[PDB]
């Protein structure tokens, strides 16, 4: 396989330096270039810089003097450092492999949302949404973003609807994930949601069947 | 009419040159041909193009105008693979593929 | 810095019809342009490289064209799974800028929303607040009014609506209204209903549910 697994802190305090990493697997890290890309909330893709196989980097003129892209070949990782962080750096950073002598970005990373804020983290509360028929899970009062919910470890993709998070008056976020399934399976099949909130290391497998 | 890419098989040793001949000349004479290396999983990897797209793989045009010499200078053993020359009319036409071996 | 400008900001052709997207560069990025597809939540996916060749495992309905400052991405027959944003990218010279994306959405017939209502769980009830959720599923278009009534009292200012993107299976949408109330107030009333008004419903549907039963 060919992959790029990003990992970093969920929160970043203003004026501090954001540290990111892109652990690689599948290809020779000393034979392909890794490009970092930014995706601000509700905006497009923005190039942050590259790192070639030799160990030289090219940066965005608008981001230069603040970006630092290095690599640990003995660890198969690409690092991204962003000093003097402001509220504008809040986005989803992406690392991606470059293929070809006349390169092009083929494989992308999973993404890592960075929320530049002062307020601390807040683990979400997973409540059931017990009842074609419908069911779901409620992820409420968490911070910062995001919450990635799945169903039956990903095997249940049909009829899933993960709504976009909504900001609350209290300042936290909340979202609801639902699933439409037939009544004939309500009794025999098991339906569980998997709520993963990386900023607080909170994984929640929740069984939702019924009540009396 | 697509371009050609000869020879079908090119066996060279480790260290010397290796040159293919991409024969293409269309009805408009406004063309830009590329030289891609096809991966084992059908994902082309462009090497060079004529005119030289500025941004060891040489691409020279002959006086007849229809033949182009695509040369691999100092062919490394890892260069053994699939190669083809595409043609773009200002529309794209891919030439027949060819194998390259480096003993 | 070369400017990649996609012309059709928002495209909404019908099902199975041709759908092209233009991306013009402010300078010569002659053939190092790649196209990408991205869905809400998921990372980007590559479709065309070198502006002509399609990636492996990419459906044949996708095509690319362009050599100067005129690039295009064509879809012979649009499928429901094609609803996504399409970004172009130049690899000629730094800063290897991207476009701004073209939202590709499907146009179809009108559908009525399947409504479902959920009471608050005894787990949350044990924490003061109480959330009631209404679910509008697989409807079209997106515009759909939802009303909240507790003991025939029109709720206002306490709910929060959320709408999913265009479904990738039947090209529909989904809405979820969430009425958040305190336990004391939730136990002080009995009938909780959700009224849904929509184009596909001649009369607004309602979902009643009483505490206890």
């Amino acid at each position: 396989q060919v992959q790029l697994q990003e990992s970093g802190p969920g929160l970043v305090k203003p004026s501090e330096t954001l540290s990111l990493t892109c652990t690689v697997s599948g290809f020779s890290l000393t034979s392909y270039g890794v490009h970092w890309i930014r995706q601000p909330p509700g905006k497009g893709l923005e190039w942050i810089g590259v790192i070639y196989a030799d160990g030289s980097t090219n940066y965005n003129p608008s981001l230069k003097s603040r970006v630092t892209i290095s690599k640990d070949t003995s660890k198969n990782q690409v690092s991204l450092k962003l000093s003097s962080v402001t509220a504008a750096d809040t986005a989803v950073y992406y690392c991606a492999r470059a293929y070809g002598n006349y390169w092009y970005i083929d494989v992308w990373g999973q993404g890592t949302t960075v929320t530049v804020s002062s307020a601390s983290t807040k683990g979400p509360s997973v409540f059931p949404l017990a009842p074609t028929a419908a069911l779901g899970c409620l992820v409420k009062d968490y911070f910062p973003e995001p919450v990635t919910v799945s169903w039956n470890s990903g095997a249940l993709t049909s009829g899933v609807h993960t709504f976009p998070a909504v900001l609350q008056s209290s300042g936290l976020y909340s979202l609801s994930s639902v699933v439409t399934v037939p009544s004939s399976s309500l009794g025999t099949k098991t339906y569980t949601c998997n709520v993963d909130h990386k900023p607080s290391n909170t994984k929640v497998d929740k069984r939702v069947e019924s009540k009396y | 009419n697509p371009p050609t890419f000869s020879p079908a098989l090119l066996v060279v040793t480790e260290g010397d040159n290796a040159t293919f001949t991409c024969s293409f000349s269309n009805t408009s004479e406004s063309f830009v041909l590329n030289w891609y290396r096809m991966s084992p999983s059908n994902q082309t990897d462009k090497l060079a193009a004529f005119p030289e797209d500025r941004s060891r793989f040489r691409v020279t045009q002959l006086p007849n105008g229809r033949d182009f010499h695509m040369s691999v200078v100092r062919a490394r053993r890892n260069d053994s693979g699939t190669y083809l020359c595409g043609a773009i009319s200002l529309q794209i036409k891919e030439s027949l593929r060819a194998e390259l071996r480096v003993t | 810095d070369i400017v990649m400008t996609q012309s059709p900001d928002s495209l909404a052709v019908s099902l199975g019809e041709r759908a092209t997207i233009n991306c013009k560069s402010s300078e010569s990025v002659s053939n190092d342009v790649a196209w990408y597809q991205q869905k809400p939540g998921q990372p980007p996916k590559l479709l065309i490289n070198y502006a002509f060749h399609r990636f492996t495992g990419v459906p044949d309905r996708f095509s690319g064209s362009g050599y100067g400052t005129d690039f295009t991405l064509t879809i012979s027959s649009l499928q429901a799974e094609d609803v996504a944003v399409y970004y172009c990218h130049q690899a000629y010279s730094s800063p290897y800028t991207f476009g701004q994306g073209t939202k590709l959405e499907i146009k179809r017939t009108v559908a009525a929303p399947s409504v479902f209502i959920f009471p608050p769980s005894d787990e949350q009830l044990k924490s003061g607040t109480a959330s009631v959720v209404c679910l509008l599923n697989n409807f079209y278009p997106r515009e759909a009014k939802v009303q909240w009534k507790v003991d025939n009292a029109l709720q206002s200012g306490n709910s929060q609506e959320s709408v999913t993107e265009q479904d990738s299976k039947d090209s529909t949408y989904s809405l979820s209204s969430t009425l958040t109330l305190s336990k004391a107030d939730y136990e002080k009333h009995k009938v909780y209903a959700c009224e849904v008004t929509h184009q596909g419903l001649s009369s607004p549907v309602t979902k009643s549910f009483n505490r206890g039963e």
